[PDB]
């Protein structure tokens, strides 16, 4: 149960942090000797999350035994608030149900909050085709949905052969979002065949609210299949999230 | 002579306060010449608060001290009835006087039933029966703060009162029996859920059988089927004959029967019938036995049924006896270490030990003392114990209660000590108190111990405990059991877990030592994977759990756990076996040398009114009078108003503002439009000569504060006032005016008042029995300032931390009583130095200062309130009281909480004009003090005493033959919140989760709040109530109309679909929390409800839904 990691820099993790917060409240980070994950769905049922985050990514990374704890999105989002990124993030945790964070920058900062019993159930997540895989920007991805839930709260997706597009209607307020491979916001499509589908953007608008500007932002869906968004963290970690279509007009 | 000396002080000091009362009072500003609350100077006194008669305190004096309250009650109703106080009139006023007379002598004016609680006394005749007379009474509105024994014996008084006039039986007919039937349903449906659901037999029965009737007027408007009924004035609900008939002799039928034979009344056989009706209900190991006999009670497992339908159904552990532990105690005391943490009164101590709790880390430490438990309290994952209490011996419970087997407290095993050197030795020992240097010598010279530690174990055994090795030396040589501190609770489960116990225990590493002969273990290292230590963890055995030796779990048992542990083993000499009819301790006891007793076998447990100002809806929305006097509204109200006959000026103050004379009175002919004085009016008898009616002294016309609020500012010369607000309309008989002067010093004194002119303040009291200096906070020097010279060993007050009885006059009020009747204090000081002109007498500043002043206690339905004195404060909200200052008989009324006053507050503020005519709430008026309680200095002085832990052997010897806390006997042989309730559900459910092993069972607790809430939602859903944004009390029909005809403003509706939306969450996550069956159709029919009226396809059922996960699990079944 005792266990340290020491992991390099404050606000890159703040932003995870930050978009679980805001994309669930409750969660139990489960650690793990390959590193930190947690599968979990918001408690409105309106987001999936699965955060994986490798050894690779931590600095130091010392275990003794796996075993859960559950870590408050609220206390620990206002520690990473104004946590700088030049320091250096330590979590360590001994024989007591504690958690010391530790932050080795400008100024020490040894903390300590207790962990309450989460009784998060482990769910896991089927594996299926949905041959439409896309691989965009983030900062598109931030410019096309902040402009366009403003005039609609649903957006259709569709991908065609080497042709993306995002079209959403409205009362008199239209919108598309065209994107293709020779662009400058869209960096791969691996579309197979024609996909169309629709979903909220009301959920992408804070969905999206914690992604940064040049992160590579992979899209996985497909016509009456599930909205998958996942991107890479440190070029090693993974955050995949789905959500449910609507089923609604 | 010292209590007496302090009497004639308190004496001393309301004849002071008497003295100023008739200086300020003699001014003529308050509605009284004199003092019009008189003292009374015992129960005689008290007796003739109610109806009087005006003299009988001389025969209540000279006959209830002899004969009895129930024969010199009978000889009052004689003297009434043959006439000795006075020709009354009819025999209805002669029966009304001894039935009212009688009741106040019997319930010693604790009840306020003559005033209150019967409305009249009318005699009558049984013409559809037979044409006889008898007697009917007539009850008013507050009945139910009046208990429900007294209720009874007010009838029983009319089986004499018709034996004594020559009344008749009342014969209910079919109709009336009927009738009453029907009103106990309908009153217990809807109205009021009772204890006791009557049947219509007994009440037909019954209800034949009782000798007078008993009705009243409308209380509930609930109307009855059974309209216009021969003998009934009203075809309303009346809750006085339901509480009267049902709640006062069914629930009473085990003492009435007492009392019936106790004044020795004949025609009483049929209660005694109700009560026959209610008895329808060699391989033995000792102990065994005695659980047997425990289980065999009817007691414990009725009350448990009681409590396990009110409350948590099916939650508690059945194995383990929940509550606190039994401590007897004389005729409570929670440890505060749990109350924040997590029915009867919870009384707070710090005298008793404290429970044991269960760390987050696995480890287990005690938490005997409040500082632990806020320093462990960050880790607490469930309680175990609970606490200890003390349970009195006269606890009055009724219907057949048993006295379950008090528990092997350390006080007994001083006396099974002092006996064992007295019976072995021939040691004179007296255990519970300090002995001589010679027998404590020789004590300690055979049983080779220390004759200090004697002295400070017979002078505190609960803080001076041995240790393991000493008890282990004196239990093999006097053959006494061992020590109850170090002795677990083997009768917690089943002995296989024993038998397995002792074989992980085999393979253990334990290493012994060896003292005066003693071999007794140090410390024990074993691994839980083995055997699960939760057998341990229900022993209550502290322990350390590690794992970072790369091990699961390697628990150790240090010293002195460790020998106390390998103890009843036998230091694993003997090999425990499991037997049938055989506990633990039996079989532990069957082949040890050193014996065991067990110690659990017991477990227990607004209004803003600032003046007497009828404004009425002049003030605009929240009363005020100063929006009223400053926009120019009237109010046109009922009031009263004066005159002056040598000035002129005609108003509600009470002298004249512009001239320096008196006014008196104006009584105003209601027939004609004429205004007499009082003057006048007295000389006509208060009638008018033109119109043969009554001059009522109010009418109804015009109010106009803005002339009226000026008048008075000018008096006392004040202008900072905030906002003052007065009442909808006067309650009182009168409905006579209150001098805004007091209010113009309320409003700036910071403090409120009631409809009866006293600022009462509503606290919490517990009777004590001893304390300490220490716990209150008060020096040597103050306590012998106060008036105390010796402590009840004769010793001077000279410690400090020494026991200190408590007097009559003493009360211990908190913080808020403090400050808010220092502010009350503050404000008859200003009212004394500006109002009335005379100097000030509270003269305090501080609370403290406070110390010493008089204050006056009130209860619900009493007309005397017990003059009390400030002694000190407390930290926690409620106060201390005294068993004297409080006495039993008032406890058992259902009265918990009482409305404090000062004595100078109520001798210059209280008037007796404003009694109620028709309403009236718990208590009625001070209207009569009292404070002369000698606590019988010649009989009961002494006894008094002796009641600091005097705990015999008669009762623990005698408590397995499985007596009654009744049977006094034993004991005279020896004698001779939806903030933190809320929370606190939150986190004692959670407690009760983890206690039933992740196995929930359906249960009714929340859902108590989730069926208002679904009809709620059902019933608001379809009303749709229209309300206008301009127009708020004129409400719209149910059907549409577009937009509301008389205002232009939107129409909105309450469907009840967005307010209750809030509290579905709270309990809508718990349940979300489990899968349990039974309840998942009303959990998410309603949301489901609501999607279905408002109008997102889920992946999957990942937010716990029961729903697809649930009829997959079906449908892959099939
Ligand atoms: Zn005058
Ligand atoms: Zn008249
Ligand atoms: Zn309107």
């Amino acid at each position: 149960m005792p266990f340290e990691v020491v992991f390099d820099g404050a606000k890159e993790f703040a932003d995870l942090i930050a978009t679980a917060s805001n994309l669930i409240d409750e969660a139990a980070f489960k650690f793990t000797e390959e590193g930190i994950s947690m599968r979990a769905m918001d408690p409105s049922r309106v987001v999936l999350i699965d955060l994986n985050l490798p050894e690779s990514i931590f600095s130091k990374y010392e275990v003794e035994e796996p075993e859960t704890i559950g870590i408050n999105m609220d206390q620990f989002k206002k520690i990473l608030k104004r946590g700088k990124a030049k320091d250096t993030l330590i979590l360590r945790k001994g024989d007591e149900n504690f958690l010391e964070i530790t932050f080795e920058g400008t100024a020490k900062r040894t903390f300590r909050l207790p962990l309450i019993d989460v009784e998060e159930l482990e769910l896991e997540l089927p594996e299926l085709p949905f041959t439409a895989k896309v691989v965009l920007l983030g900062e598109v991805l931030k410019e096309g949905i902040k402009d366009a839930s403003l005039v609609s709260d649903a957006i259709k997706f569709i991908a065609k052969e080497n042709e993306f597009t995002m079209k959403a209607e409205g009362e008199t307020n239209e919108v598309e979002i065209r994107l293709t491979l020779e662009d400058e916001g869209l960096l791969d499509l691996e579309v197979e065949e024609e996909t169309k589908s629709a979903y909220g953007i009301r959920y992408l608008s804070d969905m999206v609210k914690g992604i940064g500007k040049a992160d590579e932002v992979i899209l996985r869906f497909g016509n009456e299949m599930p909205l998958q968004m996942e991107y890479m963290i440190r070029d090693e970690g993974r955050l995949t999230f789905l959500l449910a279509p609507r089923v609604e007009e | 002579p010292e209590m007496k000396a302090y009497f004639e002080s308190l004496q001393r000091e309301i004849d002071r306060a008497y003295a100023i009362a008739r200086k300020a009072r003699a001014q003529g500003k308050d509605p009284s010449f004199d003092v019009e609350v008189p003292q009374a100077t015992d129960m005689a006194g008290r007796v003739e608060s109610l109806v009087g008669p005006p003299g009988v305190a001389e025969r209540i004096r000279e006959l209830v001290k002899e004969y009895g309250k129930e024969i010199a009650a009978l000889k009052v109703v004689d003297e009434i009835i043959e006439g000795k106080f006075g020709d009354l009139g009819s025999k209805e006023k002669y029966a009304e006087q001894a039935v009212r007379t009688a009741l106040a002598i019997l319930t010693e004016g604790i009840v306020s039933a003559p005033l209150e609680g019967i409305a009249d006394v009318k005699i009558k005749r049984n013409e559809w029966a037979d044409g006889s007379e008898y007697l009917a009474l007539y009850y008013a509105g507050p009945i139910r703060s009046s208990g429900g024994t007294a209720q009874a014996l007010s009838v029983l008084v009319g089986d004499y009162v018709r034996r004594k006039l020559g009344l008749d039986r009342f014969k209910p007919s079919d109709e009336h029996i009927e009738r009453m039937v029907e009103e106990v349903d309908l009153y217990h449906r809807a109205v009021t859920r009772l204890q006791y659901h009557p049947e219509a037999d007994e009440v037909r029965l019954a209800m034949r059988n009782i000798p007078i009737e008993i009705t009243g007027e409308e209380t509930d408007k609930v109307e009855v089927s059974h309209r216009n009924v021969p003998g009934v004035e009203t075809n309303h609900l009346r809750g006085g004959a339901i509480l009267v008939l049902a709640e006062g002799v069914l629930q009473k039928a085990k003492k009435l029967v007492k009392y019936i034979d106790k004044m020795g009344i004949e025609g009483w056989d049929w209660i005694k019938e109700f009560v026959e009706a209610k008895e329808k209900g060699v391989e033995k190991g000792f102990y065994y036995e005695l659980y047997e006999k425990f289980r065999a009670n009817i007691a414990p497992n009725k009350k448990y049924t009681k409590e396990i339908i009110g409350g948590r159904p099916l939650f508690a552990e059945p194995s383990t006896n929940g509550g606190f532990r039994l401590r007897y105690g004389r005729s409570w005391s929670v440890n505060p270490a749990t109350m924040l943490i997590l029915g009867c009164i919870v009384t707070p101590a710090t005298t008793v030990e404290g429970p044991i709790v269960r760390l987050k880390n696995g480890s287990v430490v005690r938490v005997d003392d409040y500082e632990t438990a806020l320093k462990v309290r960050n880790e607490v994952d469930e309680i175990l114990y609970v606490g200890d209490a003390l349970v009195n011996f006269g606890d009055f419970v009724e219907n057949n209660q048993t006295l379950l087997p008090a528990n092997y407290v350390e006080e007994w095993w001083v006396q099974e000590l002092v006996q064992a050197i007295k019976d072995l030795y021939e040691v004179e020992l007296q255990p519970f108190a300090e002995n001589d240097r010679e027998a404590v010598e020789e004590a300690a010279e055979y049983l080779e111990v220390d004759p200090d530690f004697l002295w400070n174990l017979l002078k505190d055994p609960l803080r001076v405990k041995p240790d393991v090795e000493t008890a282990i030396h004196l239990s093999t040589v006097l053959d006494i059991p061992f020590h109850p501190y170090y002795t677990l609770y083997w009768n917690t489960l089943q002995p296989e877990e024993v038998e397995e116990l002792q074989k992980a225990l085999l393979g253990a590493q334990i290493e012994w030592a060896e003292f005066r002969k003693n071999r007794f273990a140090k410390k024990v290292v074993l691994e839980n994977d083995k055997n699960i230590k939760r057998y341990l963890e229900l022993l209550g055995l502290p322990h350390r759990l590690e794992r970072v030796e790369k091990k699961r779990k390697v628990i150790v048992v240090e010293y002195p756990w460790s020998a106390a542990l390998l103890t009843p083993l036998g230091n694993l000499e003997w090999e425990f076996k499991a037997k049938p009819f055989y506990t633990v301790i039996d079989i532990i006891n069957e082949n040890n040398r050193i014996k065991l007793r067990d110690r659990g076998i017991s477990w227990i447990g607004k209004p803003p009114v600032q003046v007497l100002f009828p404004i009425g809806l002049a003030g605009g929305q929240s009363r005020d009078i100063k929006k009223a006097a400053e926009e120019g509204k009237t109010a046109r109200v009922e009031i009263a108003f004066f005159k002056c006959p040598k000035c002129g000026h005609v108003g509600p103050e009470h002298l004249c503002p512009v001239c320096g004379t008196r006014k008196e009175l104006l009584w105003h002919c209601p027939k004609c439009g004429a205004d007499y004085p009082e003057s006048d009016a007295k000389d006509f008898n208060y009638r008018c000569p033109k119109c043969d009616v009554e001059l009522k002294p109010y009418a109804e016309r015009e109010i106009k504060p803005a002339d009226l609020l000026r008048q008075a500012m000018d008096n006392v010369k004040v202008y900072g006032i905030d906002r003052l607000k007065g009442v909808k309309g006067m309650t009182s008989g009168y409905k006579m005016a209150e001098p805004l002067e007091k209010g113009l010093l309320r409003v700036k004194n910071d403090v409120y008042v009631f409809k009866d002119g006293t600022i009462r303040f509503d606290a919490t009291d517990a009777p004590i029995t001893h304390f300490k200096p220490k716990e209150i906070g008060t020096s040597v020097e103050k306590l012998r300032e106060l008036g105390y010279t010796h402590d009840f060993e004769g010793k001077p007050l000279e410690r400090d931390d020494q026991i200190l009885e408590l007097k009559v006059q003493d009360v211990i009020l908190p913080y808020e009583a403090g400050r808010y009747l220092l502010k009350v204090a503050r404000f008859i000081d200003d009212l004394l130095e500006k109002f009335y002109g005379l100097p000030r007498f509270y003269n305090a500043e501080k609370m403290e200062d406070l110390v010493g002043h008089l204050v006056i206690g009130l209860a619900p339905h009493t007309s005397a309130g017990i003059i009390g004195r400030i002694i000190g404060f407390s930290d926690v909200l409620v106060g201390y009281a005294h068993p004297y200052y409080h006495a039993a008989k008032r406890r058992n009324c259902d009265g918990d909480e009482d409305a404090v006053m000062l004595l100078l507050d109520a001798l210059l503020n209280f008037s007796k004009y404003y009694l109620p005519e028709k309403r009236g709430g718990k208590m009625d008026a001070p209207l009569v003090v009292t404070t002369r309680l000698d606590p019988r200095e010649v009989d009961s002085e002494v006894h008094n005493m002796d009641v600091v832990r005097y705990y015999p052997l008669e009762f623990y010897k005698a408590t397995y033959e499985l007596k009654s806390p009744k049977e006094v006997k034993v004991i005279e042989r020896v004698e001779d919140g939806d903030m933190e309730e809320k929370v606190a559900r939150q986190l004692a459910l959670a407690e009760r989760i983890r206690a039933v092993d992740e196995h929930h069972v359906a249960e009714t607790i929340i859902n108590s709040h989730l069926v208002p809430d679904l009809r709620g939602n059902l019933r608001s859903f379809t009303r749709q109530e229209f309300r206008c944004v301009k127009c708020n009390t004129k409400y719209r029909r149910p059907p549409l109309t577009g937009k509301c005809p008389k205002c232009g403003g939107k129409i909105v509706l309450t469907v009840s679909k967005g307010a209750i939306e809030k509290y579905l969450p709270t309990a809508k996550m718990l349940v979300t929390k489990y899968r349990v069956k039974d309840y998942t159709r009303q959990r998410i029919c309603i949301t489901e409800k609501d999607i279905k009226t408002l109008f997102q396809r889920t992946l999957m059922g990942f937010s716990a839904d029961i729903c697809e996960k649930m009829v997959k699990e079906r449908t892959g079944h099939s």
